């Protein structure tokens, strides 16, 4: 499909207000890609918009 | 047992530790190697934020286990 879905294996916890809180076992739709540095992104979860390290997540091949 | 810490680009860091080592001590070893102050480092394993008053065995961390860490461009 057009956008990519990624499962997050290493869940974090509410770090900041400008940061998106994601827990393990949830899917977040990638709104827009990050610049050069591979490790940051943005997605919407629970009606929020915030950035999170994508390292803590893996790409699902299918 | 050896543990691994990944940075922004996923860098691999090998450390020598003892099961009796404290998390604060582990952070200190990372500071020595990478120059990152302990107050700017949050350790996470098994999906749960690791606490400074708990041990590695409490989180069922086994030999060759790898943790996940962030850099610090906005809020770590």
């Amino acid at each position: 499909k057009s956008k990519d879905y990624c499962k997050v294996i290493f869940p974090y916890e509410a770090q900041n207000d400008d940061e998106l809180t994601i827990k393990e076992g949830d899917i977040v739709t990638l709104i827009n890609k990050d610049c050069i540095d591979v490790g940051w992104w943005e997605g919407e979860l629970n009606g929020r918009r915030g950035v999170f390290p994508d390292n803590f997540v893996k790409l699902l091949p299918p | 047992m050896q543990i691994f810490v990944k940075t922004l680009t996923g860098k691999t860091i090998t450390l020598e530790v003892e099961p009796s080592d404290t998390i604060e001590n582990v952070k200190a070893k990372i500071q020595d190697k990478e120059g990152i102050p302990p107050d700017q480092q949050r350790l996470i394993f098994a999906g749960k934020q690791l606490e400074d008053g708990r041990t590695l065995s409490d989180y069922n961390i086994q030999k060759e286990s790898t943790l996940h860490l962030v850099l610090r461009l906005r809020g770590c």
